[PDB]
RNA sequence: UGGAGGUGAUUUAAAUGC
RNA sequence: GGGGGACCGCCAGUGGCGAAGGCGCCCGGCUGGAACGGGUCCGACGGUGAGCGCGGAAGGCCAGGGGAGCGAACCGGAUUAGAUACCCGGGUAGUCCUGGCUGUAAAGGAUGCGGGCUAGGUGUCGGGCGAGCUUCGAGCUCGCCCGGUGCCGUAGGGAAGCCGUUAAGCCCGCCGCCUGGGGAGUACGGCCGCAAGGCUGAAACUUAAAGGAAUUGGCGGGGGAGCACUACAAGGGGUGGAGCGUGCGGUUU
């Protein structure tokens, strides 16, 4: 168990063939893990992705779904950003 | 030197022929003295040139002068390669070795079949459907 | 290392209780006394004719080195891939002939031979020409001295005398002396 | 195909046999 | 003339269309 | 020079043995099956087989012992748009041994077993026989026969591929199983199993198909043969740099 919680830039992105996609940023990399967080989100948005650096990635505009998936899991609503 | 009867010497060249590298690597007749080891990544700078027969004859070319400088004229060449891990065939530095030795003037006497040959089996890597491509 | 060179010392191979000291072989080596139990590969000039021809690679070993002179026994036999793959054929069989010996001096002594059959009919023939060699072997063993007894089985005349018997029981092809081990050296008495 | 299959009627059956366990 | 094995295998050639 | 565990290339065969899973260094002991010559003995004792019983690769599981190489999971690198991969470097369970459990498969020849009948040819393994050869051993060969193991093919069968005295022919005896697809080899119930699971096994609903063989064509990051000059090499010149002419995209009107 722990707490922590971080200010999120959720905005449309670009990747090669195939359609935009969708960075998630501003995650607090020790206490939360995009990895866990990522597997959820790749199955709430049903799209391929990755933990790219300190971000999640997701493939397609998937910008007012996270936000309310984010906020759903105990993420503040204040915090949240889509650009 | 205790007095020599013959005055002609033979150093027995072991040719390690790796698809990844060429080693040649010539000793005494007993074996028991290396005098020269030289490889195919000493000559060059790069992977895909560590073996080929070009480095497989120019490593076989600087051994070739320190075994003149013994008194070593006559050489037997045991070509053998790695069996047990891969496959048993001799790489591009065999058919280069043996050019390698009839331009540096070193004689040539036997050329022997030696090779690592698993009377047996052993599993390597690689199955399902073996290594795949 | 970094020998002028003046830390090499020479010593040369004489080789016998097969034929005399063979003159063949010349040993460089670095520091004195690193060689004495290393082991000489040679095709034998001693015999020009088989001994050359068909028996290419025997082992020999310095048990003793003297004043700077290597004193060298028979260790062993062992033939190139060249041999046992050429010879042998399909539709027939090649066979392999074990016998741990013992003769009279006090050595053992562990032959292979290696006979290719006439073709059709494999049987219990095969394992009876297995038998005849071992039967016939530990009988020229206990009679003939050891020197001697690694003069005959390097020669011919081993494969000559198995054929000879075996060519009754189950006509053979291609017989031969494939490799020879010494089992144990010492002696009758330690 | 019937690799699929097996195992997600094995995950089903599992799943659901949890529930049913539980 | 048509059939069965044993092993090299070739990465220099890129997802989708109602 | 020493120590350890695994295994036994070539041999090796279109080969042999086995009910099946399956089985391969050599030697000996114990032991299963099988062929043939002679039917020498029993005198219908036979077939098949629900239930029932037994054997059953690999994986898994249990307890103990062992562990080289290899290697699910796993840990790194690369690749890649990303790679939970193909490729490479480490690596546990397991792979080995002993005792037990588990009981599954494209466990195939996708072809239950037994008997009789129905052109042939050829190769091969083992056994018999009449000869010739001989190294005097069936060692090398010819032919008939018996048992097995392949391939080719007449009559016939088949939808066709193919099968065709090793039947998928033609008959006679029994046994299992099927009755359009998907739902579903799932639910429930019971039985079995340490567990993992197995065995048994629907219905609601929905559909005008599911499917099989061959034909044609197009296609494939497939192979052979052959040309070409809108091909490429070889080669000579030049476009793309500037100024201008022109037609266009755009913008302006």
């Amino acid at each position: 168990i722990a707490k922590e919680e971080q200010k999120i830039k959720i905005y449309v992105t670009k990747r090669r063939f195939g359609k935009l996609m969708t960075i998630i940023e501003g995650f607090d990399t020790s206490v939360i893990d995009l990895k866990e967080l990522a597997k959820k989100l790749k199955d709430i948005c049903a799209c391929g992705g990755t933990v790219k650096d300190n971000t999640i990635e997701l493939q397609g505009d998937h910008r007012k779904k996270v936000a309310e998936e984010l906020v759903k899991m105990g993420f503040s609503r204040d915090s949240i950003e889509i650009r | 030197q205790v007095n020599i009867k013959k005055k002609e010497k033979w150093g027995i060249a072991h040719i390690y022929s790796s698809f990844n590298n060429t080693i040649i690597h010539i000793t005494d007749i007993t074996g028991a003295e290396t005098i020269s080891r030289w490889s195919g990544g000493m000559v060059v700078k790069a992977d895909r040139d560590e073996p080929s027969p070009y480095a497989a004859m120019l490593a076989a070319r600087r051994a070739a002068e320190e075994a003149l400088e013994k008194g070593i004229v006559g050489v037997h060449i045991r070509v053998r390669a790695p069996g047990g891990s891969k496959s048993k065939t001799p790489g591009p530095g065999a058919q280069a070795a043996i050019r390698a030795l009839a331009r540096a003037g070193l004689k040539i006497g036997r050329v022997e079949d030696v090779t690592p040959i698993p009377h047996d089996g052993t599993r390597p890597k690689g199955g399902r459907r073996g290594r795949r491509v | 290392t970094r020998d002028k060179w003046k830390l090499k010392q020479w010593y040369i191979i004489y080789a016998p209780d097969f034929f005399g000291g063979v003159e063949v072989g010349l040993t460089p080596a670095d520091d004195p006394e690193k060689v004495l139990n290393r082991v000489v590969e040679v095709t034998l000039k001693d015999v020009t004719g088989d001994f050359t021809k068909s028996h290419v690679k025997l082992y020999f070993q310095v048990y003793d080195v003297k004043g700077q002179n290597a004193y060298t026994k028979f260790k062993g036999m062992k033939l190139a891939r060249s041999y046992i793959r050429s010879l042998v054929r399909r539709k027939t069989t090649r066979i392999d002939g074990i016998f741990n010996i013992t003769t009279k001096d006090g050595y053992k002594l562990r032959v292979m031979a290696m006979a290719i059959a006439m073709r059709r009919i494999q049987t219990s023939q095969e394992r009876a020409i297995r038998k005849i060699m071992q039967e016939i072997i530990y009988k020229k063993a206990e009679e003939l001295n050891f020197k001697d007894f690694v003069l005959e089985s390097v020669n011919g005349k081993i494969a000559a005398e198995i054929a000879k018997e075996a060519k009754k029981i189950y006509p053979l092809r291609k017989a031969e002396i494939r490799k020879i081990k010494v089992l144990e050296e010492p002696q009758v008495i330690a | 195909m019937r690799w699929k299959w097996i195992k997600k009627r094995i995950r089903r059956l599992k799943r659901q046999r949890k529930k049913e366990r539980g």
